[PDB]
RNA sequence: AAGCUCGUAUCAGUUUUAUGAGGUAAAGCGAAUGAUUAGAGGUUCCGGGGUCGAAAUGACCUUGACCUAUUCUCAAACUUUAAAUAUGUAAGAAGUCCUUGUUACUUAAUUGAACGUGGACAUUUGAAUGAAGAGCUUUUAGUGGGCCAUUUUUGGUAAGC
RNA sequence: GAGAACAGAAAUCUCCAGUAGAACAAAAGGGUAAAAGCCCCCUUGAUUUUGAUUUUCAGUGUGAAUACAAACCAUGAAAGU
RNA sequence: GGUUGCGGCCAUAUCUACCAGAAAGCACCGUUUCCCGUCCGAUCAACUGUAGUUAAGCUGGUAAGAGCCUGACCGAGUAGUGUAGUGGGUGACCAUACGCGAAACUCAGGUGCUGCAAUCU
């Protein structure tokens, strides 16, 4: 039946990839600062790309971890300016699913004029309570088939929740 | 999910151990921690093995032999009630408790016992056991953590604390037990003292009943049915530690419904297995089954 | 005070190589250009 | 150029095949293995006709592809391109090398490919209808010609290039547990599981006749 | 051009066993060996430290000396016109016991028993083993066998 | 060659019994790595070329690719398996068992380790067969171009190479 | 593999599968998965005194390595290393 | 007979899919004051056993299951191999005599056993 795996919000991830190195990504670090509420960690590349203008060992990205009730207010926040309807692509096959916007002035903070437009992408995953036996040190193990939420599960929840839609397929 | 794999893949797969399979052990630690100097052939090397669940403490002297591992001693913190302590069977003054339980308790089996009494004007000081001159040296057991961290402020270092001070020689340094503020790079008696006759739950007690009476409330239920006050906590840990001074000797439960018994009738649920007829049985049922094209 | 912090990468290899699923032949023409 | 293959008869040395440690080889002059209705079935084509050797040597790619234009050539000639299949049972994998002052330093270049061919070794296998016997036969003597050594011609009575000999392959096909695949047959074994056995075999887990 | 390093055409000898790689067992860590005992070597791959030659690989000898982690073994090996004897100091994880000697132990505590009874009942002992003695008188029933003849078959060809 | 100490329980270009070790011949590729012939089915996920109403972030397809189950042939520098022949050790008296002596080693310890005292172990002292002796030492010569045959094998087309 | 603004084949982030198909400075082989790989903390056993042993071997040297002993240290809660 | 802690052998124990678990235990679980640790009380640390749950973990069963293990007079005394011949054959190679002797295939069975201590209708 139901009786406690219906569903929980794991994490949030706020992620911004400037691309490149300096002044831009140390605003996007503030940005995440002031949105979050929390310190932000600089993700690093991997490899060269000459097209891409990025090189090994240096700082593109910035990302993020949020949990609990400012996980999901950060997402009522995000869902409110993506107008509740996410595109069914957008739920991936695992359940966890994720969104972007774009000129994130739409929410929160107003524009602090030494900071810059920063869009951001949004990823929430989702998890039936009980993935400490696969997250933990000793004695670990796999959840079983009825669990590890599929896209059908998350999609029945967001409808029941949130009073959203979604598209064709 | 389509993600079945091979066969090939499952005749080169090498499965690891049992218990590294289950999760249970390391076998690096185990190996370094049971392996003995060789030129004293016969000595076993006795593991002080401390293991914690979401309700019990499990502290046990283990020494090891090629058909298995064997037990020397043990001592359960759902076995302290009997002593002093009807509540908190998990804490750091369960842990010290049932480091003490088990340091006597051996040293009792031992015959080691009108000598290396310990302390018994517990202070939280950090010492070493010192071997009395023309006598027994003392009793030589290593601490078997397995796979937890070793932070500071942990109860397996209460339990470790609980038996330097009953008299186990347990080699050990003080960077691990709370208060030893690296910034100053020594200890605090005081609050060593105060983790040991459980200082963090009094304090704890106090600020609840003073702030949340909601909280309070569903936190100690049990306190609270006890009448036990928020100030006698060191009276009823100091009571329980003379009474370990008094008694460790293991005594069992009155073991009512006996073995047979148990086996006969509380362990009749396991479904028994089939024979090769009756699963020839099923699969010509399942042909009867599934005959036809549908 | 800007407090920097580094992600840690669970990666073994030190080579300065693209994987072999960055092969420019492997390309979706009759992406949606942009209008 | 073109050393006789009585100067590489012989399975002298090891076998020194294409690897990492031997690159820059030529490619063999064999390049196609089937021919005839390689699309057939076994059902169409019950009779065997093996080319099989009786000494140990070293037969040449380019042989085996000179006595298979020969044999094919014949075959389609007298009894048409869809009346038998060929198949080439032997792959040039040796790689056979050439020296071209004195025999200082006397390891040669790769020279050509061969395959080692045992005693009791099939080189050649057509499978055609009961009728083409005669034709059959005669193609794979045109090709004994072309091949050194002494070969031999059997008829290999097995139902086509498979396995079980006439009367088994009968029994299983009117018992229902061989299933028609592309160029080859799929069999019912008694020991994989009842779902997929029932979803790929109806025949036998029905009444059908 | 020519090389002779300490593990040189050691490929298949240092490799580990088909689906035995990994952590060694602490049964091979728990036996003891006390100075006496005639012990085998054979290399494990894994534990690099301690290793012997390749030439001590697979061969016996007895153990001389006892320390912290390894033990010391006498090893009679032929080079020249004599044999010389060498002092290796080899690990316990490529060290392992005798099966021949415990089955020397074995034997020799049944042949203690053996003389102990033979002694107390006042019978001849026949203590040393005897080899395969060819066979004795017999009788064999054809009563429920029959003989079946037997002939050789003649050539048909299966290809 | 000169011998010397013993001719008192010592050995063997040998076999058995017990127990090891190896990765060569074979074998295997519907088992890993590498090579490799041929069809069958599938991917409503357009990789490429089309067609259908210039349309299609649409269908009907061809064709690759990929996957699944098969199929033919291999591998000195591939391998799960794995010989035969050669190879290590043992077959007690310098051995086994029982009480108790030393130690600065070791142990929580009158526990262990090593070496011991004392006592028990005969017409089989603990497989076979042989011994025209066993062991040891000194001194010194000549030699330090080799060649052929059976089998295994490398380079070479091959060679009285 | 499935997903997430720009972002596409590939920039960053997640989840799942993943017996090692990666990495271990370099050639090849062997070995290694709560590590011998990748990050973090502390360090200088890359120290002193000479002996014994293995490999090539004449059982000489050189080089390399192995196991101890007497010290003094490092690390770790500790066994240990 | 279960369960826990420590284990021995290290797939007869693994993997995939689906069912069952009365008691106790284990687990999931609740909170952030302290010790402590992180970008993040998710892991880790601490406190309570209370608010609940067997949904997962775990245990066991089923599958003409994959894999793994054992055996066979199944293949096969076959391939291979020592020793011998003034044996054969132009050779390649083969046969015989005295010995040893596989692997794949086929078929059948099986799908963890056990040591110490504690606890359980
Ligand atoms: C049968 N005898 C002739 C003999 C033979 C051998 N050696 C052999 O077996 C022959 N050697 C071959 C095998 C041929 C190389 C022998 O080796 C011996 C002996 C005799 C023993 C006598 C022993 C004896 N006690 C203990 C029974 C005795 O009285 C003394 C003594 N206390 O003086 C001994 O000398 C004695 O112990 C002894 O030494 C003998 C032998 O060694
Ligand atoms: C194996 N047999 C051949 C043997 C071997 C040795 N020596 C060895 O074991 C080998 N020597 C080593 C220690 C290895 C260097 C031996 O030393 C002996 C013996 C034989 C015994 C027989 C003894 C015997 N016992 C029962 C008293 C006996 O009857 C007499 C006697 N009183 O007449 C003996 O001669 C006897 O005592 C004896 O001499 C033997 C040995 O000494
Ligand atoms: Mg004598
Ligand atoms: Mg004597």
């Amino acid at each position: 039946q139901n009786p406690m795996r219906d569903l929980k919000i794991e994490k949030l991830v706020l992620n911004i990839s400037v691309g490149e190195s300096g002044d831009r990504l140390t605003r996007a670090s503030k940005v995440l600062e002031q949105l979050s509420g929390q310190t932000p960690v600089q993700s690093k590349a991997r490899y060269t790309v000459r097209t891409f203008g990025i090189r090994r060992n240096e700082k593109i990205a910035v990302h993020v971890t949020v949990r609990g009730p400012k996980a999901e207010e950060i997402l009522e926040r995000g869902l409110k300016v993506k107008e509740y309807q996410l595109r069914d692509r957008n739920f991936s096959a695992t359940g966890n699913f994720g969104f972007g916007i774009d000129e994130h002035i739409d929410l929160g903070i107003k524009y602090d004029p030494s900071i810059g437009i920063f869009g951001m992408d949004f990823y929430v995953v989702m998890n039936r309570p009980g993935a400490r036996v696969t997250r933990r040190k000793r004695c670990k193990g796999t959840v079983g088939n009825s669990h590890k939420t599929t896209k059908e599960d998350t999609v029945s929840w967001f409808k029941q929740k949130y009073d959203a839609d979604v598209l064709d397929k | 999910q389509k993600d079945a794999k091979s066969s090939a893949y499952s005749s080169r797969f090498q499965t690891p151990f049992r218990r590294r399979r289950e999760g249970k052990t390391d076998y690096y630690q185990r190996k370094r921690l049971v392996t003995q100097h060789k030129a004293k052939y016969n000595t076993p090397k006795y593991r002080l093995v401390v293991r914690f669940t979401n309700k019990d403490i499990i502290c046990q002297i283990i020494s090891s032999t090629i058909t298995g591992d064997v037990v020397l001693a043990a001592a359960y913190s759902h076995e302290l009630p009997r002593y002093g302590i009807t509540h908190g069977l998990t804490n750091w003054a369960a842990a010290y408790a049932t480091g003490l339980l088990i340091a006597r308790r051996t040293l009792q089996k031992l015959g080691l016992d009108e000598t290396y009494k310990g302390v018994e004007e517990v202070e939280g000081e950090y010492e070493l056991t010192e071997a009395v001159e023309d006598g027994p040296r003392p009793f030589k057991v290593f601490l078997d953590i397995g796979l937890q961290r070793t932070t500071t402020g942990a109860r397996v270092f209460g339990a470790l604390k609980g038996a330097s001070d009953g008299g186990l020689y347990v080699p050990h340094s003080e960077n691990r037990f709370p208060g030893w503020d690296f910034e100053t790079e020594e200890i605090d008696p005081e609050l060593l003292r105060s983790y040991i006759f459980g200082g963090h739950v009094s304090q704890y007690m106090e600020e609840l009943a003073d702030d949340d009476e909601e909280r309070f409330s569903e936190l100690f239920k049990g306190y609270l049915a006890d009448d036990i006050d928020a100030d006698s906590l060191e009276d009823i840990y100091t009571s329980a530690h003379e009474a370990i001074r008094a008694d460790p000797a293991f005594k069992p439960t009155e073991k009512k419904f006996t073995k047979e018994q148990y086996a006969a009738e509380s362990k009749k649920y396991r479904q028994t297995k089939l024979s090769k007829e009756e699963r020839a049985a099923r699969v010509a049922a399942k042909i009867a089954a599934l005959a036809g094209q549908q | 005070p800007p407090k920097e912090i580094v992600k840690s990468n669970t990666s073994s290899k030190k080579a300065d190589v693209p994987p072999p699923s960055a092969d420019p032949s492997k390309a979706r023409k009759n992406r949606p250009r942009p209008s | 150029a073109r050393r006789p293959a009585r100067c590489y008869r012989y399975q002298k040395n090891k076998p020194y095949p294409k690897s990492r440690y031997n690159r820059a080889v030529p490619d063999s002059k064999i390049r196609i293995y089937d021919l005839g209705k390689k699309k057939a079935t076994v059902d169409e084509f019950p009779l065997c006709v093996h080319l099989v050797s009786n000494e140990l040597e070293q037969l040449s790619s380019e042989a085996l592809e000179a006595a298979r234009i020969c044999a094919n050539k014949y075959m389609t000639t007298v009894s048409g391109r869809d009346a038998f299949h060929l198949r080439v049972r032997v792959h040039p994998f040796h790689v056979l090398r050439i020296n071209k002052q004195g025999m200082r330093g006397a390891w040669g270049k790769p020279h050509g490919l061969a395959a080692r061919v045992d005693i009791g070794q099939i080189i050649f296998s057509v499978r055609t209808k009961d009728s083409n016997k005669d034709v059959v036969v005669e193609g794979l003597r045109r090709a004994r010609y072309k091949f050194p050594g002494q070969q031999k011609i059997i008829l290999s009575k097995k139902w086509g290039f498979t396995n079980l000999d006439r009367p088994e392959y009968l029994k299983k096909r009117e018992a229902g547990e061989v299933k028609d695949d592309g160029a080859f047959v799929k069999f019912l074994s008694k020991k994989g599981s009842l779902e997929n056995n029932i979803r790929e075999f109806p025949e036998y887990f029905a009444a059908q006749a | 051009g020519k090389s002779h390093g300490y593990r040189s055409r050691t490929r298949y000898m240092f490799q580990r066993d088909f689906r035995k790689h990994g952590a060694v067992h602490l049964s091979t860590y728990l036996k003891v060996y006390k100075v006496g005992d005639i012990v085998d070597i054979k290399a494990n791959g894994s534990i690099q430290k301690g290793m012997p030659h390749k030439f001590y690989q697979g061969k016996t000898g007895v153990v001389y000396n006892v320390t912290k982690s390894s033990v010391g073994v006498i090893i009679n090996k032929m080079v020249g016109n004599r044999y010389l004897e060498k002092r290796l100091n080899l690990r316990v994880e490529h060290i392992k016991h005798s099966k021949c000697r415990q089955e020397f132990l074995e034997r020799v505590k049944a042949n203690a028993a053996k003389r102990a009874e033979a002694k107390a009942q006042g019978v001849a002992v026949q203590l040393k083993r005897q080899p395969a003695q060819p066979r004795e008188s017999r009788i064999v029933s054809t009563e429920g066998n029959v003989p079946q003849t037997l002939a050789p078959v003649p050539y048909e060809t299966f290809i």
